[PDB]
Parts: C-alpha cells; structure tokens; sequence
C-alpha cells in the first residue's frame, strides 16, 4: 500500500492496485489481469507512502471480446475484466 | 389512424446499409420524462412531435456509470398518417446512479456523404439519496433503511466515547472523525446481540475534537467498502 | 471542475471528467463519449469544490470494438476512447 | 542439427482448435531477459531451455501500464533431435513505462478436461528516468536536458523570487512551494530571449518560507500536464 515514482502509473496512484492472475485451458489470451485494489483507503500526497481514510477506493469494470472453445466450436461473449481504481469521494445521507 | 406498437433491436438496422434514392424528413421535436410505474420498478418515457414516405424510427439509449450499457428499441408505424389533427413510448428500464445519452432518427436517414444529422436529448437518473427510490432492492440491502441513530460523546480531549445502534447485517465498522484534517482513525469489530443491540467504541484522537464531525462507514459485505455513510457531530454528554 | 454528492463517478471523483460527443455518421455506435478532464489538477477531499496543485491528472484509454460504415460495406477497427481521468503523483529529479 | 526459425502470428493456432492423441511434454526453463542493440533499440532477450514428436512454441508479449499490449509470434523447428547435447530469441521491441508478462506453451498442448499449462515470468522495464536510457526520442524532449539552475531567493516574508533558465521549448510556467502544506502558488508567462536567457519569476508566499523547497512545473506542450518537474530548495541570498 504505497506509491512509488518510476511507475508506471500503477504504483504512481493515489489508490494503487496490483495485478491478479487468472487462467483458462479454453480462453484467448490464456493469461488475465484484472485490477485489483490494494490500498483500501487512498494515500496522502505528502508522503504517498501511508493511507488516509478520507477517500474511497471503487473499481471501474469493462467488457472485453473474448474467444471461448466451447465444445470444436468458438465461441464470442462479453468478458468482465476490471481497468483500473479510482479515488471517488464518498456519499453521506441524512 | 396510426398507433404505437414499439420491439427491440440492439446493432445494426437493416436499412443503415442500404441506400435510398428519396429521404425522409426528420422528427421536429423529441422529449423525455422519467415516469414510474404503482408497485418499486422505473421505466422511461419517450415522447416526440413529429413526410408521405416514412417507415418507422429508431430510439438508442447509452448509460456510462462504473460500467457499460447499450440498448436500443425501435417503434415502428402502422399506416401513413397524412392528417395534421405526437406519440409517445414507455420501453427502457433505468438504473441507479446512471446518465443517460439518448437519441433518435428517423429510417431511411440521410445517405452518407451527406449532412444533417439528428439531434438528442439528455437526462440523469435519480439516486439513491432521494427519498422516492430509497425502497429499491439494491438501496435497503446497501444501508438505506437502516437508521444508525449516533449519539457519540466525548469522554475527555484523547478520548471520544461512540453510541451507534447496531443491525444484522454487519459486525466491523469504519469510523471517522473529520474537522479540518484527520484526527481519528480505528477499526472495531462486534459481534451482534439480539438481547443488546447498541455498541460501545472508544477511540483515540489527537487534538480538541469539540465539534468536529463523526461519520459512520459500515463494513457491509454487499457493497464493499464503497458503501453508504451517516452522519454525527460530536455531542458532549455530562 | 468539482466534485458533486449524487454521482455517477464523474462529478463525484477527484478528477472528474465530463463527457464530449463524436458524432459520427458512418460509426456504430452513432454517437461516443470521450472523458475530458476539466481538471488540470486534482481537488481537495476537503470540499472538492477548489483544487489542490500537488497532484497530477492522466486519462487512460482502451480498445473498444467500433464499427465503421466504409464504402457499403462493414469493417471492424478498434478506436481509442477516453475511460476516465485518475490522480497520479508528481516526478521529481533535477 | 536443429536451427531457430520465427514468424508473427497472432490469433487462434492451428493446433488450437483441432485434437492430438498424443501430447508432448513442456519446456524445462525459460528465462527472458532485456537486450540492448548497439546504435537506441531496446529489446527482450527470449530464451527457452527444452518429446519425439514436438514442432514448435509460441511467443507472446503482454503488460498493461495505462495501456496494453499485446503481440504473439511463432517459433518453428526444422528437424527432431534425439541427441542430448539451449534455444534463444530476439524479436520484440520495448515500450517506455511498461511492465511485461511473457508467455509460452509448447505446440500441441493440453486438450479440454486437462491439465499442465504454461508458465509466465515478471518484468519491469524502467522508463527513460534513468541516465542509460535518458537519451530516448520521446522524453528528451519532455525536458531530460534541460539543466535550470534553479535558485530561489526570499526578498521578505511575503514574496519570494525564483530565478532560473527560460527555455525555448516553454512560455508558460506553474510553481509548487511544499514544505508541510502549500504556502505559494502563481502562474507566469515568460518568453525565451537569444540575446538574454536568464528570467525572473515573482511569486507571493503566505507565511515563513525558510527551508521550504521550491518546486517547478512546465507546461509544455508535448508532455501536458504530467510533465517532468525539477527540484530546487530555497536558499537565503545576500
Ligand atoms: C418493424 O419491421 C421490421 C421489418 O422486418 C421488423 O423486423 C420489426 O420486428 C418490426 N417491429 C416490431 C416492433 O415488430
Ligand atoms: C445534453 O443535453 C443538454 C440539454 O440542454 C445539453 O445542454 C448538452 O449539451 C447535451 N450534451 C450532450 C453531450 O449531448
Ligand atoms: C454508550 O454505550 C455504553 C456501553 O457501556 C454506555 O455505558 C453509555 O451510557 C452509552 N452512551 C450513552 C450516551 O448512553
Ligand atoms: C511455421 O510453420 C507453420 C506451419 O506450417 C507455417 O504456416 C508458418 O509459415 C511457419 N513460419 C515460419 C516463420 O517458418
Ligand atoms: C512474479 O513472481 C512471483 C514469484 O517470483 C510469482 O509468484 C508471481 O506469480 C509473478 N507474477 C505474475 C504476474 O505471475
Ligand atoms: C534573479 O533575476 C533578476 C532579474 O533581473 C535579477 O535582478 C536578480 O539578481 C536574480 N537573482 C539573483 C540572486 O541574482
């Protein structure tokens, strides 16, 4: 859960997030990542090194064309892989 | 004696690849106002004011909120309407928390390399803040119902006492405390009681927290970390 | 630029971004949005009205599956639009 | 007597949609290393280190860092090998600020309701903030050779001047005063002179100053609003 300065872009975030494995036997590319946000709260821009509570870690998702070899036969649908993080500020209700 | 009978369709129309020696006019006027249906569940409305040779018309709606939608109804004509003594539609379902770009144009439309093009307009859906659609299925389970009642007392300047009534739902919660920059920061966990259902947290601060403002984030498992908050001042009790 | 209560993600981040229309006449879809970021700078999880100059704002983009109507006939060419604007942290040397 | 052959391809293999009743093995090691060719080009070094019957293996380069990237190509063998008595690559360019996942699985591979597939290895490649590859088209540009000299000088409390090198690359210039939160903050436009390239910036300052550390942001064009900054510390003169 910290910021670094070469980057790029993924430890350069206010709210980084790590890349995650995930594998099929049937898929183009074999290999994804989605993003998956590490730092539950958002870090200070004074350091970049500690987190500050003050702002919201919420994931943006897209859909992506895959190829499936479903039983052969190819097959197109819509995939859910998840871009990147973003620091959005909170909702209060009363 | 025209009527409206409205399907749905998502991609490309047969009529946008093939071409037409004469063109249709375009639809003078369009509008749209949100409408819900007695139980909740929302559904849009699309009514437009509206030459011989016209087939039917096409109403593609776009919602960009965290996600990615695309849906697409077309409504076609039933016989040729020739006398001047308006319709309107109720065919797309809306979400929450999501802007809406939609926009209409009449088949055949102007071949290519060739210009006016339609026009569209724009509206955004209501909340979940609002007290009309606090009933929905995502907003009660999220924390829209529940009602917190805060009551936090200051125990002395390093120390702030917090009174919040708990729910089934969650057993950790956030806590906050916000005036100018942050003063305090804990996590608690609480296992919950039915005999006794209010909570006790104690929590260091660094400064006069006098005044300053208490906010409540709920670690429900259904909506993350995201999720709704409520408010609180700090209420000094004797 | 400012961050407002009810959403969605674009008036509610800390670099919000507002959505720009590329119409298109031989595209589908029809009609795109790009994310502008009206920010040059991030905002203060203070009040998010005012901006704060030790931050930066970076789009990040994507390949999505466009179709153009070039002489007619169908074809299939990604195109780069604008997802959203995300807050990174300054480089510094000298 | 094999010898190292490959292509591009990138796709579904025409192995990958058709069946094998026999399955060949997997590589042993494979280990990827960066390269860099003599003038600048940087490239990955691909090397695998290797059943009687087996054809070729698939190469494919993928990262993502504000982006992604994505190209595949092929590798073939000429003749089988049953002696006992190492494989390499070089066929893909490297981007600025990316990381890297390498990918390869040998060809025929595992069949449906199986196991054993490929392996994967990291790699970070630097960007052109480092003095080997500080030279790169892109950056020197951005503002790698520009040396500013920068020297701050405080006339009184209140204001503060910064003195450094105009460049020809920028009229426009934004300033960062950090030292515990943000006590200046200005916008000035100067422009490059032949005859005289040393200019003056006037900035106000609200509070004590000394100690601080003067920070420079340019905006040129080429590099928008992310561009490289340069660190300067305030420096009492006489
Ligand atoms: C309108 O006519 C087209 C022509 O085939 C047809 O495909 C479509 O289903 C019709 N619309 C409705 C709502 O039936
Ligand atoms: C959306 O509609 C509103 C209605 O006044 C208009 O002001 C705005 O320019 C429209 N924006 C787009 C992108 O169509
Ligand atoms: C908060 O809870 C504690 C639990 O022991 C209780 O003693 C205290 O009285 C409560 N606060 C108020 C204002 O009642
Ligand atoms: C590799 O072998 C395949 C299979 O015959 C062939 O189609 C392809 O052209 C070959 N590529 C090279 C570079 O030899
Ligand atoms: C990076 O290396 C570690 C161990 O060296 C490994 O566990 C991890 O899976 C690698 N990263 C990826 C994306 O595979
Ligand atoms: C900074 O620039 C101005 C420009 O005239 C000059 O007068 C001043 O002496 C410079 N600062 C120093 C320390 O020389």
């Amino acid at each position: 859960c910290r910021a670094s300065e070469d980057g790029p872009l993924n430890s350069r975030a206010i709210s980084p997030w790590r890349y995650e494995l995930d594998r099929d036997l049937n898929r183009l590319p074999q290999d994804l990542y989605h993003a998956r946000c590490l730092c539950p709260h958002c870090v200070s821009l004074q350091t970049g090194s500690h987190m500050d509570p003050r702002g919201n870690s919420e994931l943006l998702y897209h859909n992506q064309t895959v190829f499936y070899r479903r039983p052969y036969c190819l097959e197109r649908r819509l995939y859910r892989v998840s871009l990147a993080c973003v620091c959005v500020r909170p909702r209060v209700m009363g | 004696e025209p009527t409206v009978q409205c399907g749905s369709e998502t991609g490309p129309s047969p009529e946008w690849m093939l071409q037409h020696d004469l063109i249709p006019g375009d639809l003078r006027d369009l509008r749209v106002e949100p409408v819900t249906t007695s139980v909740y569940s929302i559904l849009m409305n699309v009514s437009w004011v509206l030459i011989r040779l016209l087939k039917a018309t096409k109403i593609c709606v776009t919602g960009k909120s965290n996600f990615q939608s695309y849906s697409c109804v077309r409504c076609n004509y039933t016989e040729a309407f020739q006398t001047q003594t308006t319709f309107s539609y109720i065919g797309f379902p809306v979400e929450l928390n999501t802007v809406y770009f939609i926009g209409a144009h009449n088949i055949p439309n102007a071949n290519m390399n060739e210009d006016g093009p339609s026009m569209s307009v724009n509206f955004t859906s209501p909340g979940c803040l609002d007290h009309i659609m606090k009933y929905k299925k995502k907003c009660v389970k999220a924390g829209s119902l529940w009602d917190p009642n805060i009551t936090a007392c200051k125990k002395n300047e390093e120390t702030v006492e917090v009174n919040f009534t708990t729910t089934p739902l969650g057993n950790r919660y956030m806590a906050l405390i916000q005036h100018s920059t942050i003063i305090g920061f804990s996590q608690v966990f609480e296992p919950h009681q039915k005999k006794q259902t209010r909570a006790s947290v104690v929590i260091p601060v660094t400064g006069d927290s006098e005044g300053a403002t208490v906010q409540l984030t709920p670690y429900f498992p259904t909506c993350g970390s995201d999720c709704i908050r409520h408010k609180g001042t700090v209420v000094l009790c004797p």
